[PDB]
């Protein structure tokens, strides 16, 4: 049925308007289903921003957004959008489009929801990642595992996405959540445990994706050389 | 400022 | 309009387990009561809608009940993914109040980590900084204290940490300690450490490396 996908751009500098748009498959934008957006801010729950009625075009606010939000549709275009005018810091946040079902009188829930777009809010640059890699070694050895992974530092906004070996590789992978440093930029690290005897036979990629910079980077990770 | 009510769920099952 | 609030904040539970969270809503909203399950990083997956009607593709040992002001969400055969956030809203009428969100994790044995330590590699050291990562794989409970020594001498105000989400099979977690320091700063030590205490260790790991060996 149907299926969203967000779109927006990562990074807005304050006083400045934030414009999201939402793509549906599988139903008309002119329907009886109300379509919806939702945020989270950093380390809090989801709050209601507002939505717009398929077929009648009836739009409803959150009052403590109402007079910077308007939220609009194009059923040609099998879109609906929001705009969030006058920015600040506070609207920082991960912003998702869902479909809100209907009923003849009393409505359902949010049923589908878009994968979020992660909004920062904020008049520092744009600043694509430096891959650095953490070798396998014997002090990362344990039995017949051996650790490895990709250092990703010093990058503006978030988020990044890493796999290994383009997705084939996800048994024993842990990518850990950004840290922010004091240069306001952020880091985080991607390891994986892998049999130590594959060191010197299969070769082990890790692939950084940094959208709001469009920055795919792949770096490989090998013992060293001492 | 007006409240999403039955009446306005009915109407969107219009056109 | 409507403040919705949820108990308890945060649970932990094991598997097999029959675990009831409930929310409550400061004015009647008959049943017009919703359930999300949010998973770390994703959109949230609508599990009961009309306080107790089980959405399509949802497992069957989620249920709901309640209407007026006070609800519940059960989950029954609890199962390791379960680990989530846990969100009630009222969605009949805006504003559509989420409550505050129920943090579920999940309870195993006691695990020890694994504990691995890397150099900073020779490109981030032509950069003019020198990164020393501390691994800390596969544990639980989350709780665990790394503590970093440069020739002996305790570090403090120059490393941060993560910890992943649970594992959705094993329930154990993973952390990442990051030191940093300048090049120059790095290449005046010998001795880089990492010390870990944990539940599961009857006395603290320490991981260790000489600079360039």
């Amino acid at each position: 049925q149907v299926q969203l996908q967000e779109s927006g751009p990562g990074l807005v500098e304050p006083s400045e308007t934030l414009s999201l748009t939402c793509t549906v498959s599988g139903g008309s934008i002119s329907s009886s289903n109300w379509w919806t957006w939702i945020r989270q801010p950093p380390g809090k729950g989801l709050e209601w921003i507002g939505n717009i009625g398929g077929n009648s075009g009836k739009t409803f606010y959150n009052p403590s957004l109402k007079s910077r939000v308007t939220i609009s549709k194009d059923t040609s275009k099998k879109q609906f959008s929001l705009r969030l005018s006058s920015v600040a810091a506070a609207d920082t946040a991960v912003y998702y489009c869902a479909r809100h079902s209907s009923g003849y009188f009393t409505l359902y829930a949010l049923d589908s929801w878009g994968q979020g777009v992660v909004v920062t809010v904020s008049s520092a640059s744009t600043k694509g990642p430096s891959v650095f890699p953490l070798a396998p070694s014997s002090k990362s050895t344990s039995g017949g595992t051996a650790a490895l992974g990709c250092l990703v530092k010093d990058y503006f906004p978030e988020p990044v996405t890493v796999s290994w070996n383009s997705g084939a590789l996800t048994s024993g992978v842990h990518t850990f959540p950004a840290v922010l440093q004091s240069s306001g930029l952020y880091s985080l690290s991607s390891v994986v445990t892998v049999p130590s005897s594959s060191l010197g036979t299969q070769t082990y990629i890790c692939n950084v994706n940094h959208k709001p910079s469009n920055t795919k980077v792949d770096k490989r990770v090998e013992p060293k050389s001492c | 400022l007006q409240k999403l009510n039955s009446w306005d769920v009915f109407g969107n099952w219009f056109d | 309009d409507i403040q919705m609030t949820q108990s308890p904040s945060s649970l932990s539970a094991s598997v097999g387990d029959r675990v009831t969270i409930t929310c409550r809503a400061s004015q009647d909203i008959s049943y017009y009561l919703a359930w999300y399950q949010q998973k770390p990083g994703k959109a949230p997956n609508l599990l009961i809608y009309q306080a107790s009607t089980l959405q399509g593709g949802v497992p069957s040992r989620f249920s709901g009940s309640g209407s007026g002001t006070d609800f519940t969400l059960t989950i029954s055969s609890l199962q390791p993914e379960d680990f989530a956030t846990y969100y009630c809203q009222y969605h009949n009428s805006d504003p559509f109040t989420f409550g505050p969100g129920t943090k579920l994790d999940i309870r195993r044995t006691v695990a020890a980590p694994s504990v691995f330590i890397f150099p900073p590699s020779d490109e981030q050291l032509k950069s003019g900084t020198a990164s020393v990562v501390c691994l800390l794989n596969n544990f639980y409970p989350r709780e665990a204290k790394v503590q970093w020594k440069v020739d002996n001498a305790l570090q403090s105000g120059n490393s941060q940490e993560s910890v992943t989400e649970q594992d959705s099979k094993d329930s154990t977690y993973s952390l990442s300690s990051t030191l940093t320091l300048s090049k120059a700063d790095y290449e005046k030590h010998k001795v880089y450490a990492c010390e870990v205490t944990h539940q599961g260790l009857s006395s603290p790991v320490t991981k260790s490396f000489n600079r360039g060996e």
